[PDB]
């Protein structure tokens, strides 16, 4: 399955630009839709969300109204209406897919991204690694993420340098599919860490720790790993 | 055909019944349908 | 003396509220009673309870107390609710007749396109007619005659109003029901007409049964709807004209204007308490 | 001729009834089984259901051309799988939570992949090898599927090959039910001849025959210990049989019930079993005391299928009214 | 429960319900017909003229009315365990070949009686058909008919014989106040066979609709 997006470029401040993400190989009419933006030097920042058939549409505080959203089931074409851009709106807008029910794998498959020009904090920005050793990264949350249903709305994301990120562990205790089946995590309320067992090649990247308990969809400050 | 089923290992029903009763009495503590579990730990509430 | 009138009126109001509530309760708690016809019957039942609760007790007060002692605004409220509820309780009968006629005259409509939107359209239309009839007295057209004296909570006696209301509220439904149920009668008569000797004998006796049952049903519906109103409207149409029957007996007028209310009690019986599906549902839920 | 000797051995090996042993055991009294939720999505009558492996999901397949996947805790519908043939009489949930298979009057029971990179359910392998309708096609592994047909033959398959590796024969009538042992090593089935035969998967031929009914059978289940099973037919007679002793143990019947059965199941420890009768009621019976533990109302037409999760938290019953009630 | 996960979950459940409701509405403006009969009674010719690996399906269109005919003869199984799927069908089309009286038609009689008086098919009207009247004509003018059943003595006229066949077929149903049967003669080449089914279906719909109003 493939997801491709367009609409990027340069627009003068105060202008308007239309953003799209073409669909192929799947049913857009049965999937949600989300948008996450990342600064060229910062972490991710969520934008909006659309349920199936645009039944529900939320936004963040800073994007409430000024960036409206839509969808097109018959044509499988995505729309992002934008106007009056400023300097702080430039980021990598990532065509992110997801589904929501028991057994879900939200944020599983990601698009390439577009080039257009509860507080969560991560302990350490950068940690060197060496092959064959074991290194762990910890994540701390201001408020307990355990909800009444027992589902810990914690996710860890890894982005290979220069490539779209993947889902690695969702719910802080369940392992995503397609992973090398080595990573693991454990902890308790607001006390969590990611344990890498027998680190190997091609594991250099950036790990992201985001909340989903409430709905501001705020991410961590970033975690860099280098050889 | 009929011969192979005709010659089978057969036991008395007594120890079979004893086995069923033993398993039933050992796990009778774990029939959430049977023993009324307090509502603090049933997620259908 | 007054105690007997009070108890009788209380019994009637209790019966009205009970029947109109039970019908809606039975319809609203089952899934086998939610087709278009039964929606129409239930909506008619709901308008009946409105009339009962909001109008019957005040009218009983006006009767036993023998005067009006509530004020001009209250009198206008009462007369208004009376007109609207009793005029939307009439036209639902002709709406139901129209439904049955469209069911019998062309099956292709009955299968290919029949959505529960039609019930809503018809109910809205009937309440629209009620709204149209009851507003003119409030807007104007009221006589400047004195009404502050006790027991003056009567209805305007303008000739033009008392002819326009009478036609547009009772007589047009009479013709509509006459014509539509006559055509249904003709079709239903056509279908029945259109060793082996015993087969013929069975055919004849079956036909004799089915040519009598239709007469009975159509007769009972027509007879109730005409007998429970027409005397009141002919009375209300003759007296304002040429001061006819100057010594009009008010004791008879009591029955004349009690038939219109009694239609509320009578209506649910013929339309709802005969359908086999309602009988079975009532047996089930009880 | 050997039948007489087998019957003589059967009557020689049986000496006592379970009632004698239970007579020293007091019953567990009355338990209050109250509904918790109600599932309302189906229009036509429903025909099957299969509990998940994590005690939270189930599927049900109906005649309106749809089979549907629920979340049992919040009553949220998650999957709607459109069909090809409006005649569907069976359904199954894979133990690994990956596949669902269903099939009816057309001589097939298809295969659906749930966890797909596509993101939508597709048909993978159309298994066409019978000359009759399929009453039940369960799952052994993620790669071996066992089908039972109205063709008077139970067929063990292999999804990737597409062709049946083994075939089972031996029923004069047509089988309508099939059940698996916990160890995935044996399985049993029964047919309209009122006989149930213990089928082996290793060598592919039956071992023993179980009789005692006089009508067609409707559903069966193993005892959770992996040694016994109980059966249900249209004669209002649930019967209990075990692998080892090869005998009749307890007859589950009553004088005030005259309608048939449609599905059966056991509780976690096997203390009590279920039976959803034709009078649109269920009936919990003490599996040892052999007395009616309670009766469940809630439907109107007729029970079609029921089951209990692995952990014992829940039980869900289905009926021709197209309503699923979750009990506790 | 105030989290995006379960809000999205209930959103998806609501839309699944709405889609199912729309589909269930769409698939009800349609008349379903159970085409039943013996194997060599002339079903296939019926199929062709009407049109103008187990259960077989069929589709129509005729003056703004949609039919659906199933064929349940291809597979041989326990009929008692798959017949209840067919409740709510408007009419049953029973196809019979006339020529085969002397070749069987007794078995057709036994099948007709079994299918009409079903407890699950109590209130469904029956359309009948009679095929291959030509070869019936040649057979009756070549050979007598009493060999089929000696209890009948009468002329060798085709009219009397055909009338006796019709009466014998029609006298089987035990209940008549709710169920009525239509007959029809076909010579394997007719342009007036779809019209008979259209008229029978229309009559069925009308006689049912008049029942709930209290008339009929
Ligand atoms: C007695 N209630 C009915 C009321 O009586 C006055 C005239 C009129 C016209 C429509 S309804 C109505």
């Amino acid at each position: 399955v493939q997801l491709v997006e367009s609409g990027g470029g340069l627009v003068q401040p105060g202008g308007s630009r239309k953003l799209s993400c073409s669909a192929s190989g799947f049913a857009f009419s049965s999937f949600g839709m989300h948008w996450v933006r990342q600064a060229p030097e910062k972490g991710l920042e969520w934008v909006a969300y659309i349920s199936s058939g645009s039944g529900t549409i939320y936004y963040a505080d800073t994007v409430k109204g000024r960036f409206t959203i839509s969808r097109d089931d018959p044509k499988n074409t995505l729309f992002l209406q934008m106007t009056s851009l400023r300097s702080e709106d430039t980021a990598m807008y990532y065509c992110v897919r997801s589904i929501y029910y028991y057994g879900s794998s939200p944020f599983d498959f990601w698009g390439q991204g577009t080039t257009l020009t509860i507080v969560m904090t991560q302990a350490t920005s950068s940690v060197p690694v060496t092959p064959g050793e074991s290194v762990s990264i910890s994540c701390r949350s201001s408020k307990s993420l355990l909800h009444s249903n027992g589902n810990t709305y914690l996710y860890w994301f890894l982005q290979r340098p220069g490539q779209s990120p993947q889902l690695l562990i969702y719910r802080m205790s369940n392992l995503a599919s397609g992973v090398p089946d080595r990573f693991s995590g454990s902890g308790s309320g607001t006390a969590f860490t990611l344990t890498i067992s027998r680190l190997e090649a091609e594991d250099v990247g950036v790990y992201y720790c985001m909340q989903h308990l409430e709905y501001p969809l705020t991410f961590g400050a970033g975690t860099k790993l280098e050889l | 055909q009929l011969k192979m089923e005709a010659n089978i290992d057969r036991i008395k029903v007594s120890k079979a019944a004893a086995d069923l009763m033993a398993y039933c009495e050992a796990h009778a503590k774990e029939d959430p349908l049977l023993t009324p579990v307090p509502a603090s730990e049933n997620p259908f509430r | 003396y007054q105690v007997i009138t009070s108890l009788l009126l209380g019994t009637l109001i209790f019966c009205a509220v009970l029947g109109n509530a039970c019908v809606v309760a039975a319809i609203a708690l089952e899934r086998s009673l939610q087709n278009v016809a039964n929606y129409l019957i239930g909506s008619l039942a709901v308008t009946d309870l409105m009339v009962s609760v909001l109008v019957l007790p005040m009218a009983a007060l006006y009767q036993v107390l023998n005067k009006w002692t509530l004020g001009q605004v209250t009198c206008d409220l009462f007369i208004a609710l009376d007109v609207l509820c009793c005029t939307s309780s009439i036209w639902h009968l002709c709406a139901i007749a129209l439904d049955r006629y469209w069911a019998i005259t062309d099956p292709i409509d009955y299968v290919n396109k029949r959505t529960p939107r039609r019930a809503a359209a018809l109910i809205s239309l009937t309440w629209l007619i009620g709204f149209l009839i009851s507003i003119p007295p409030m807007l104007g057209w009221r006589t400047p005659e004195d009404r502050s004296d006790p027991d003056a909570c009567t209805i305007s006696k303008d000739h033009g109003y008392t002819i326009y209301s009478t036609f547009g509220a009772f007589y047009i439904p009479l013709l509509l029901m006459l014509v539509l149920y006559g055509r249904i009668f003709r079709a239903a008569r056509f279908r029945i007409r259109k060793k082996n000797e015993r087969n013929a004998e069975a055919k004849r006796k079956m036909a004799l049964a089915r040519e009598r049952k239709t007469v009975k049903t159509l007769g009972i519906i027509m007879g109730t709807f005409i007998l429970c109103w027409l005397p009141f409207f002919i009375v209300a149409l003759v007296l304002p004209f040429c001061e006819s029957s100057c010594h009009m007996p008010t004791l008879l007028g009591a029955i004349i204007n009690w038939l219109g209310y009694s239609n509320s009690l009578l209506n649910p019986v013929i339309y709802a308490y005969f359908n086999k599906d309602f009988q079975n549902a009532f047996k089930k839920i009880i | 001729q050997l039948k007489n000797q087998i019957r003589d051995a059967r009557k020689a090996c049986a000496d006592a009834t379970l009632s004698q042993i239970t007579n020293n055991i007091d019953p567990v009294g009355r338990i209050q089984m109250r509904t918790r939720r109600t599932l309302r999505g189906h229009l036509a009558k429903i025909y099957a259901m299969h509990w998940g492996t994590d005690s939270r999901l189930l599927v049900s397949a109906s005649q309106d051309g749809k089979l549907i996947i629920w979340d049992s805790y919040t009553t949220n519908k998650v999957h709607a799988i459109p069909l090809r043939s409006s005649w569907v009489m069976t359904c199954a949930y894979a133990p690994s939570g990956n596949y669902v298979a269903c099939g009816g009057l057309d001589n097939i029971c298809s295969i659906y992949n749930l966890k797909t990179r596509e993101g939508n359910v597709r048909v993978s392998r159309e298994l066409a090898g019978h000359t009759g309708y399929l009453s039940c096609c369960r799952f052994l592994d993620d790669n071996q599927i066992v089908t039972s047909s109205g063709d008077t033959t139970c067929a063990l398959w292999d999804i990737e090959t597409g062709q049946q590796t083994t075939t089972f024969t031996g029923h004069t009538g047509d089988v309508m039910s099939l059940s698996l042992a916990p160890d995935t090593r044996l399985f049993v089935s029964g047919a309209c001849d009122a006989s149930a035969k213990l089928w082996d998967v290793r060598e592919g031929m039956c071992r023993q025959t179980f009789t005692g009914h006089e009508s067609d059978i409707n559903a069966i289940c193993f005892f959770p210990n992996g040694n016994a099973f109980a059966t249900g037919s249209d004669d209002a007679t649930c019967r209990l049989f075990d692998l080892r002793a090869d005998q009749e143990l307890m007859t589950y019947s009553h004088d005030n019930i005259i309608c048939g059965i449609t599905s059966v199941s056991f509780s976690k420890s096997g203390r009590l079993l279920l039976a959803g009768y034709d009078d649109f009621n269920c009936n919990v019976w003490d599996a040892l005391k052999a007395d009616r533990a309670g009766v469940l109302a809630g439907h109107d037409n007729r029970v079609s299928c029921l089951g209990v999760t692995d952990d014992g938290m829940a039980v869900a019953t289905g009926s021709w009214d197209s309503f699923l009630k979750i009990w506790n | 429960t105030l989290s995006a996960e379960d809000k999205a979950a209930v959103e998806r459940s609501k839309m699944i319900d709405r889609n199912l409701r729309e589909d269930g509405e769409k698939a009800a403006r349609e008349v379903k017909l159970l085409l039943l009969g013996a194997g060599e009674s002339g079903k296939n010719t019926i199929v062709k003229q009407m049109k103008i690996t187990g259960i077989v399906e069929t589709h129509f269109t005729f003056k703004d009315l949609h039919f659906k005919m199933f064929d349940v003869g291809a597979q041989r199984s326990e009929r008692k365990k798959w017949i209840h799927c067919f409740e709510g069908v408007t009419a049953i089309i029973f196809c019979v070949a006339l020529s085969d009286y002397d070749l069987r038609m007794h078995a057709s009689m036994k099948l007709f009686d079994s299918i009409c008086n079903n407890k699950w098919f109590t209130d469904t009207s029956i359309i009948l058909f009679l095929n291959k009247k030509d070869l019936f004509e040649e057979k009756i003018k070549k050979s007598p008919l009493t060999i089929c059943y000696p209890e009948y003595a009468g002329s060798n006229t085709y009219e009397e014989a055909a009338a006796y066949i019709q009466c014998q077929f029609e006298d089987l149903n035990k209940r008549k106040d709710t169920k009525e049967i239509y007959t029809h003669f076909t010579c394997s080449t007719d342009t007036k066979n779809v019209q008979f089914v259209f008229d029978a279906v229309t009559d069925v719909i009308i006689k049912n609709n008049l029942k709930d109003c209290g008339l009929f």
